[PDB]
């Protein structure tokens, strides 16, 4: 489910910004996940609290390390 | 010759017949590929 | 406790009586195999459970079985 | 064809061979007394007339199959309780 | 730090307390090769005897220039 | 008794006999294969000489000539090394402008398109940069062409097979008898005098006539062709003495003790060169040369053939007091009679000492162009350290190993391993607490500043500008050493390091070291090291005081070193044995380790390293990030993982591609492990069992059974592929930021 | 009981709460000559020549250590079980004779008679007391 919906998002996440050569271009390797998909996208995540403020994705940033949290004591 | 009796057992080992046998296999792919690279496909007529 | 079952196919070769380390197990006579004794359990009380006599057991799909069952301060294994 | 045809038909052809000369190297060492010995160490002398004669395995592999000795029974071979 | 027999003095009283804890306190000192005196020796071997030397020399250069560093050699 | 030769003649026929039988060793493995696990047994119990033999001289004799093969192995490595140095180098283009031109070996063959590994690193040459140092290393030795380095290499290959050559030798032609091996004051004096202090001597012979004239004169800048072979410097004396005045007088005043004369090549100036940013080759000499004097003085203490010195036997016997028993009575029959006992030792303390030369070598770099190099200067910290650690965990196992197998409770009665025995559950439940407190106190302090930032706090935050941490004993202990030259230490003009004060120092622009100021996030950083520290201690102890039994299994020395369970009885009993602790510590030591490395990278690319500007104002690589970002956890994984792997992702088309396929290669195998430390062989044998169903059908089942791994083999290939793949995984993202930025 | 407790300086491996509360036990053995041997609770002890009594934790501590008082060839270990009413059983062994041994006198206890794979199914056994392992 995790492959299913890194797919949906990033497919449907190039068609919402009117770039579907991203996904089409990027998606037949690995590195293009990675990059294009996991660290391009999560930039404005993990800077929802930083050093200099906070915005409304402070929830959500903290709940992303939360879970990995979670997760890695398991 | 008694011991090169000995020496074709220990080339007829599982680890050593199967690294002179796939280092043959990855010399002709590479000498292969050395000479005529890039074929993504077979071409056609 | 557990429970420690003898099923029939036992040669009585003594491995599973010598494996307890907790002395569950031992020999009685019998007349359905050569060496002419069975194992028993009269002390299951004490089986902590650990499986040495099924692993000592050397007649295929095991002679003795042990099934793990209401867990007590000596099936426990613990010292306080 | 050059696409997927032809590496289709080439890689089945090698695959063949080589699943074919191991069927029959396993089967020729069964019956030589000692068949876990030689399958660490090989016998070049059995192994290597197989495969050399490994090319025509399609062939083979039909007369395999047409004559009853590519398959066991499911009553010779081992299972567990249902 | 020129040479002077001051110099060799303090390195010759630095072998002779050394040769003395080596008679005093060494606890296997008759070893095999053993002095043609021994009396003038105290009963040595040779590999205690040049031990004992060896360990005044260890003194000897310690003081030397240690007392050159203060201003006294 | 004395020490002496006695040699067995002709022990083992060298014949060809045995490679035609694998597993000859085990009278087990010798019957040959039924199932598969008899193969993966084969490789288990190749080197474990206890299970070979019980024989305590053909073990030595077989580990003695076993360290012949890996000498041969090791010294070909280096040879290869030297090799590559000599032939597929751009060293002679790196010599003259060592600070725009990149250290490369390695020229990849053009073939499938991998030539776009052979990237412009400079002096007219493609290759892959290194990051080992060699270059650095070939320079302080004073090597000015290639022809050197062959002979060199050359010289290795023949050391090489005579190493291999002496391993024959003493395995079957003379091997030593067992009162051989357990002559250690003999071997103690021969290796702290030959091995340790004649060497350093020659060292500092080679240091003072050709690495210190052949460096001064690059360092004064003339040419690489027109600094003289070094033998010139022999011969013709006079070229010494345009250099260094002080060999003018001759051997005379050595002799005469009239050793300042030799303060022109055996100096005390304790800072760096500011040509090169490395150590002194006068205070290197000057170091060898004392260090050499006191280990040749050491190396005088144990008593061998001649009556003086010192049994270790009695020296141990006298340390006996109040508090412990009968002291160390014992323990040298437990590290005479046990090879274990002895690789415990010396594999924890090597261990040891490696982690203490990474954390010198980055603060006093000894190389020329080492400091401001800072790929070579990550690389060769990091790779230090995980020496360290692979050999300390290793020094835990043996240990343990020894503790079941060669413990004797008679030798060890009322001495301090048997009183550490008899209250080993206070010192476990006590490491237990400790271990509680420093996570909640380190770990839980980064919770708190990220639910304080997260929550729009920070005036609630551990932090600088916040509630202050401030490392006051660190801070205090580098003002110390800030203030040693002329005051404690009067006869040093710099400071040992830069790294507690004394300035900037820069060379080619760049920062070579500088003054690591500690703060808050270095008070929190600490303690997460104090914290993952103990707690692999705590695996690891509890795994060596308990190994031969606990209040739950009483006869674990029975069951041996390495075994799965006892079952599932007495609640569960998995991973009770002493292995099982080696392998849940290895994880503990790669959490550790990961967190020592990841704050040195960037406490020194956001403190140290940058860029000095003329007017003599530094500009550190990560911009000074560190004090407010490298408290909470959310800094950390922005600021330090997402953005500086922004260079090993962002390479794909370019000459540090393979970093990049490393990078994923590595969190491939990284995952890969965890379908061997979830799962149990249950599974996989029952799954197994219908793969030979449709082999059985097909008529191609092996007479060789196939197995699942064993539990053992399960978890012990669980815990490589994790920590090959997160080492691989840090190794990449290392290599790829710091060949860019630094 | 009767014997020596044998001679070790005390460790933190030894009886805890469960003693005084609700179980003890204890080994006796004699011994030829006075050595040392390895305590189930980790250290080393001394045993006494003559009679000796050891307190310990559990039933398997003392199986443990008459297991390594065969390799002193030392066979007339006892163990009892002591209950905090001052009431003490003897468990082993319980016959007289080490279990290994065939003694008469010893019935059958949990044997089926019949192999194991002619055990009922789970559902012919269901919603009742009985398991399929039991007759
Ligand atoms: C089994 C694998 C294999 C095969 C089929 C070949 C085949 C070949 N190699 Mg080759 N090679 C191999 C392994 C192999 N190599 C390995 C492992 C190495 C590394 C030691 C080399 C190193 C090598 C060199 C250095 C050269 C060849 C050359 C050649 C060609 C020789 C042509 C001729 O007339 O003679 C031929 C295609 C030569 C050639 O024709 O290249 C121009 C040549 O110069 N090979
Ligand atoms: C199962 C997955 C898979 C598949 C289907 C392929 C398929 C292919 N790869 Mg590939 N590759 C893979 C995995 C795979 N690879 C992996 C895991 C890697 C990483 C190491 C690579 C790395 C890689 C590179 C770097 C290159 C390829 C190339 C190729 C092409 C082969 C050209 C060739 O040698 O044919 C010719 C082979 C023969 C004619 C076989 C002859 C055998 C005997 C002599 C015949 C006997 C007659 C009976 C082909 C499209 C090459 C290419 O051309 O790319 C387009 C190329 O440069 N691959
Ligand atoms: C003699 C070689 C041989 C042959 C003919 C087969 C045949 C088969 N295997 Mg297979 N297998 C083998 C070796 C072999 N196996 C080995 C060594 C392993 C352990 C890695 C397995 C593990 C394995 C699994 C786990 C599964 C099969 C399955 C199958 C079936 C479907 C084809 C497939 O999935 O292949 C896949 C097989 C592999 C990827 C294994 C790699 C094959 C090796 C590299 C080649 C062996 C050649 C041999 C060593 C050379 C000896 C020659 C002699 C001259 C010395 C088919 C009956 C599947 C099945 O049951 O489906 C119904 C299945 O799930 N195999
Ligand atoms: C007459 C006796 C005498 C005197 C006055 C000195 C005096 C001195 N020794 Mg010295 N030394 C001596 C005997 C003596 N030594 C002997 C017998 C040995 C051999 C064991 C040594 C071995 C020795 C060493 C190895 C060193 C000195 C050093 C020093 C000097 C500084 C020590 C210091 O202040 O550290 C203060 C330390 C505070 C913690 C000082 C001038 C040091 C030196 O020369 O530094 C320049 C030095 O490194 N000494
Ligand atoms: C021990 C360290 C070490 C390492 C890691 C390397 C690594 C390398 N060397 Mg090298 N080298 C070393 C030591 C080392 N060398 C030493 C000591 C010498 C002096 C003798 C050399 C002399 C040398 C030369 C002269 C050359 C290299 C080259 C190379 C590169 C390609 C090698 C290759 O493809 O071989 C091919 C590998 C094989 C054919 C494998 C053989 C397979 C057999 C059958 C395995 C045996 C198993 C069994 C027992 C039988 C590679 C980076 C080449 C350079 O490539 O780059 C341009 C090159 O020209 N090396
Ligand atoms: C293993 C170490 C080692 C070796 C082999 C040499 C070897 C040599 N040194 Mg020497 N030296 C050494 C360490 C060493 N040194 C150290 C540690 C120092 C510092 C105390 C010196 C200080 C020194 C001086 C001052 C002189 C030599 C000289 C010499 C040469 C002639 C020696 C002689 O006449 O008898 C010879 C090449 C002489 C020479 O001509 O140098 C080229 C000379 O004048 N050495
Ligand atoms: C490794 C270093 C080391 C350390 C840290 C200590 C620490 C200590 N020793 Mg000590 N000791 C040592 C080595 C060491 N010992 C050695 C090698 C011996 C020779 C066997 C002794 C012999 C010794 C005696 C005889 C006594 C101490 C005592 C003490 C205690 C100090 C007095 C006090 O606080 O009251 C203290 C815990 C005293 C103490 O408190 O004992 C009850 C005491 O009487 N020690
Ligand atoms: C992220 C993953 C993770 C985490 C949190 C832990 C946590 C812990 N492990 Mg660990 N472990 C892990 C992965 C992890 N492990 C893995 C992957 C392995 C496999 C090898 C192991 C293997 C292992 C062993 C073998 C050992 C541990 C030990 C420990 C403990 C360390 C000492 C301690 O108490 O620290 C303090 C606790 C923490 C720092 C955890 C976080 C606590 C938070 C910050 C505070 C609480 C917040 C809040 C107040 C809660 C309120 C909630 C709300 C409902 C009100 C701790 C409980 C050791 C142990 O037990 O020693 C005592 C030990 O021996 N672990
Ligand atoms: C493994 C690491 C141990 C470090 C753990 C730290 C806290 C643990 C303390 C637990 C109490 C243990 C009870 C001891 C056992 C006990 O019986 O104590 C008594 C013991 C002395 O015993 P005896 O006098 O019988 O010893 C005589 C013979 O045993 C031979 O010495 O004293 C200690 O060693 C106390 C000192 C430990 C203090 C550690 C000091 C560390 C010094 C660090 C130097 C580092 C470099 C500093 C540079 C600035
Ligand atoms: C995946 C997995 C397996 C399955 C893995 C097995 C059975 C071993 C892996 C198969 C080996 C690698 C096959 C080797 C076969 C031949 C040597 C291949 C020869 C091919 C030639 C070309 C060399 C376990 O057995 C296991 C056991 C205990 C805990 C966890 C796990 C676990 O997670
Ligand atoms: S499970 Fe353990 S205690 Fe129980 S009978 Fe078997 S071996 Fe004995
Ligand atoms: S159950 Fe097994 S070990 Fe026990 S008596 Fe029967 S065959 Fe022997
Ligand atoms: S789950 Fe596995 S390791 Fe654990 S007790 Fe059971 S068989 Fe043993």
């Amino acid at each position: 489910v995790g492959w299913v919906t890194f797919y949906w998002h990033w497919k449907h996440l190039g068609i919402w910004q009117g770039n579907v050569a991203q996904f089409n271009e990027n998606s037949t390797y690995l590195m293009g996940w990675f990059r294009d998909y996991l660290w391009a996208n999560s930039a404005q995540l993990i800077n929802g609290y930083n050093p200099y403020g906070v915005n409304n994705l402070s929830v959500w940033a903290w709940m992303f390390l939360f879970g990995h949290l979670v997760w890695a004591t398991g | 010759a008694d011991q090169s009796s000995y020496l074709i057992k220990f080339i007829s080992t599982a680890p050593v017949a199967a690294t002179i046998w796939l280092t043959i296999t990855a010399g002709i792919l590479i000498e292969f590929n050395r000479f005529f690279p890039d074929l993504l496909f077979h071409p056609l007529p | 406790s557990h429970t420690v079952k003898i099923y029939d196919t036992c040669i009585g070769c003594t491995q599973c009586v010598r494996a307890c380390p907790t002395d569950v197990l031992e020999m009685v006579p019998w007349d359905g195999c050569k060496a002419a004794q069975v194992a028993s359990s009269p002390r299951t009380e004490d089986c902590v459970g650990c499986k040495r006599c099924e692993t000592a057991c050397p007649t295929d799909f095991l002679s003795i079985r042990v099934y793990l069952g209401a867990e007590t301060t000596r099936s426990m294994g613990l010292a306080y | 064809a050059g696409d997927f045809l032809i590496p289709s038909i080439l890689f089945l052809y090698i695959a063949g061979w080589i699943g074919w000369v191991g069927r029959a190297y396993l089967q020729a060492i069964k019956k030589d007394s000692d068949t876990e010995q030689k399958e660490i160490q090989l016998d070049l002398g059995i192994a290597l007339p197989i495969i050399a004669t490994g090319f025509a395995w399609p062939a083979a592999a039909v007369k395999e199959l047409l004559s009853g000795e590519l398959t066991a029974k499911d009553s010779e071979i081992t299972v567990s309780p249902r | 730090l020129e040479w002077s027999p001051t110099v060799g003095i303090i390195m010759v009283i630095a072998n002779v307390i050394a040769i003395t804890f080596g008679r005093q306190t060494i606890k296997y000192p008759s070893a095999e090769p053993a002095l043609p005196s021994a009396k003038f020796f105290g009963g040595f071997g040779a590999p205690a005897l040049l031990a004992t030397t060896a360990f005044g020399h260890i003194l000897g250069v310690g003081l030397v220039l240690g007392l050159h560093n203060l201003g006294r050699i | 008794k004395k020490a002496r030769v006695i040699v067995d003649k002709d022990p083992v026929p060298t014949s060809f006999e045995k490679w035609a039988q694998p597993g000859h060793f085990d009278r087990t493995l010798a019957r040959g294969p039924k199932t598969t696990t008899w193969i993966w047994n084969l490789h288990a119990l190749a080197h474990d000489f206890d299970t070979h033999t019980s024989d305590l001289e053909d073990i030595s004799r077989k580990i003695f000539a076993a360290h012949f093969g890996h000498l041969a192995v090791v010294t070909i490595w280096l040879s290869g090394m030297i090799f590559h140095g000599a032939k597929f180098s751009n060293y002679e283009a790196w010599l003259s402008d060592p600070l725009n031109v990149r250290p490369s070996a390695q020229v990849v063959w053009p073939i499938v398109g991998q030539d776009i590994l052979n990237g412009d690193v400079g002096g007219g040459f493609h290759g892959i940069q290194i990051t080992s140092g060699l270059f650095q290393v070939w320079r302080g030795w004073g090597i000015t062409n290639s022809f050197q380095l062959y002979c060199t290499a050359i010289g290795g290959l023949v050391l090489a097979g005579l190493f291999l050559f002496a391993g024959w030798f003493h395995y079957h032609k003379r091997a030593p008898k067992l009162e051989w091996f357990q002559n250690v004051e003999s071997m103690l004096n021969h290796h702290l005098q030959v091995l340790l202090g004649c060497g350093s001597l020659g060292w500092a012979g080679h240091l003072i006539h050709v690495s210190a004239p052949i460096n001064k004169l690059m360092d004064a800048g003339v040419a690489v062709k027109d600094i003289p072979l070094p033998h010139e410097f022999i011969l013709n004396k006079s070229l010494l003495i345009d250099l260094f005045p002080g060999f003018a007088a001759g051997l005379t005043p050595f002799f005469t003790l009239n050793w300042g004369q030799y303060a022109d090549f055996l100096t005390f100036k304790g800072g760096l060169n500011p040509v090169t940013g490395g150590l002194w080759m006068t205070d290197i000499a000057h170091h060898h040369l004392a260090i050499a004097v006191v280990f040749i003085i050491a190396g005088h203490q144990y008593r061998t053939n001649w009556g003086i010195g010192h049994s270790i036997k009695e020296i141990l016997e006298n340390h006996k007091g109040p508090f412990t028993g009968e002291g160390h009575k014992g323990l040298y029959e437990n590290l005479t009679t046990s090879w274990h006992a002895q690789l415990a030792t010396n594999l924890a303390f090597l261990g040891s000492l490696t982690i203490i030369i990474a954390h010198h070598m980055y603060a006093m770099p000894p190389y020329p162009y080492l400091a401001t190099d800072y790929a070579t200067q990550l690389c060769i910290f990091t790779h230090h350290i995980w020496i360290g650690g692979f050999l300390i965990v290793g020094g835990a196992a043996h240990a343990a190993i020894f503790m079941v197998r060669d413990y004797d409770p008679v030798v060890n009665q009322n001495n301090v391993l048997d009183r550490v025995i008899r209250h080993r559950d206070a010192i476990i439940s006590h490491l237990n607490w400790v271990c509680i407190f420093l996570g909640f106190h380190s770990f839980g302090l980064y919770i708190h500043n990220d639910t304080m930032r997260a929550l729009g706090r920070p005036q609630d935050m551990f932090s600088d500008t916040a509630i202050q941490l401030q490392p006051v004993f660190a801070q205090w202990v580098q003002n110390l050493h800030t203030l040693a030259p002329g005051g404690t230490a009067p006869n040093a003009l710099e400071p040992v390091s830069y790294a507690f004060g004394g300035g900037v120092l820069a060379v080619g622009g760049k920062v070579a070291m500088m003054p690591i100021a500690l703060g808050t996030a270095d008070f929190l950083i600490h303690h997460i090291h104090a914290f993952t520290i103990h707690v692999t201690v705590l695996i690891l102890l509890k795994g060596v005081l308990f190994a031969r039994s606990s209040r739950l299994i009483p006869d674990k020395a029975n069951l041996g070193f390495r075994f799965p369970c006892d079952g599932p009885g007495r609640g569960g009993t998995c991973q009770v044995s002493g292995w099982d602790h080696v392998f849940l510590g290895l994880f503990w030591m790669y959490n550790s380790l990961s967190i020592v490395i990841f704050h040195f990278s960037w406490k020194m690319q956001s403190d140290v390293w940058g860029t000095v500007d003329a007017a003599g104002n530094v500009s550190h690589i990560t911009g000074g990030n560190f004090a407010q970002s490298a408290i909470t956890i959310n800094g950390w994984l922005r600021d330090f993982l997402w953005a500086q792997a922004s260079q090993v992702i962002n390479s794909y088309g370019s000459a540090l591609s393979a970093y990049g396929l490393m990078f994923l290669g590595a969190h491939f195998v990284w995952a890969f492990s965890l379908m061997f430390l979830f799962s149990g062989r249950g599974y996989w044998q029952e799954l197994i069992e219908s793969i030979v169903w449709a082999h059985n059908k097909l008529k191609v089942a092996p007479a060789i059974q196939p197995r699942a791994l064993s539990i053992t083999q399960g978890r012990a290939v669980g815990v490589a592929h994790y920590l090959l793949g997160g080492i691989a995984t840090t190794w990449a993202f290392f290599h790829a930021h710091i060949l860019s930025v630094g | 009981l009767s014997g020596k407790t044998p001679l070790f300086a005390g460790s933190t491996g030894g009886l805890l709460t469960k003693a005084v509360e609700e179980e003890k036990y204890a080994i006796t053995w004699t011994s030829p000559k006075a050595q040392v041997f390895e305590l189930p609770t980790g250290g080393a002890a001394t045993m006494h020549e003559g009679e000796n009594l050891l307190y310990i934790a559990r039933k398997e501590y003392g199986i443990a250590l008459g297991g390594q008082l065969r390799k002193f060839k030392i066979t007339n270990y006892k163990i009892y079980r002591i209950l905090p009413s001052g009431e003490t059983t003897f468990i082993h062994p319980a016959d007289g004779v080490f279990p290994e041994k065939v003694n008469a006198g010893r019935e059958k206890v949990r044997f089926n008679a019949r192999s194991i794979g002619e055990n009922p199914n789970p559902s012919q056994v269901k919603f009742s007391g009985k398991a399929t392992y039991d007759a």
